[PDB]
């Protein structure tokens, strides 16, 4: 599962 | 050829710049510009001697450009983005005997939000390759 999150 | 090696240093780093809403077009979700670079050590910074090409694997959100080949140096990848994610850096060596290596680099995006370039993160690994 490829996960990406914004810092803010 | 046989059993002698050299230990080499490989550094994968990332820098990032914040893009203020004042500088993105109407339908551009990119809050940041970042640049992932691959480099040698302080003693020798140019890895062109023993590196053939670098494959950058990125998050599916970047499809169809989620796989990027940088053949000749500087081995840099610049892109726009909104999110942090593990970048898989896959190095291929000029010597056929040395098998390719993956380096998982955790992209770190700027949170100063001044619109200026800052140093995000750095992943450092030691690599062994047939000297001869
Ligand atoms: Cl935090
Ligand atoms: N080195
Ligand atoms: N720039
Ligand atoms: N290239």
């Amino acid at each position: 599962a490829a996960r990406k999150s914004a810092p803010a | 050829t046989s059993r002698l090696f050299v230990k080499k240093t490989i550094v994968v780093g990332n820098v990032s710049k914040y893009i203020p809403p004042d500088k993105r077009e109407e339908n551009d979700q990119s809050t940041h510009k970042w640049m992932v670079y691959v480099r040698g050590s302080r003693r020798e910074p140019s890895i062109n001697h023993f590196v053939k090409k670098v494959w950058f694997f990125l998050h599916p959100s970047y499809k169809p450009n989620d796989l990027v080949e940088v053949r000749e140096p500087p081995f840099h990848l610049t892109r726009r983005g909104w999110g942090e994610f593990p970048v898989r850096v896959q190095v291929h060596f000029k010597d056929s005997q040395n098998k390719r290596i993956d380096i998982i680099h955790n992209l770190k995006l700027d949170r100063t939000y001044t619109g200026l370039q800052t140093l995000g993160a750095e992943t450092v690994v030691d690599v062994e390759l047939h000297r001869h």
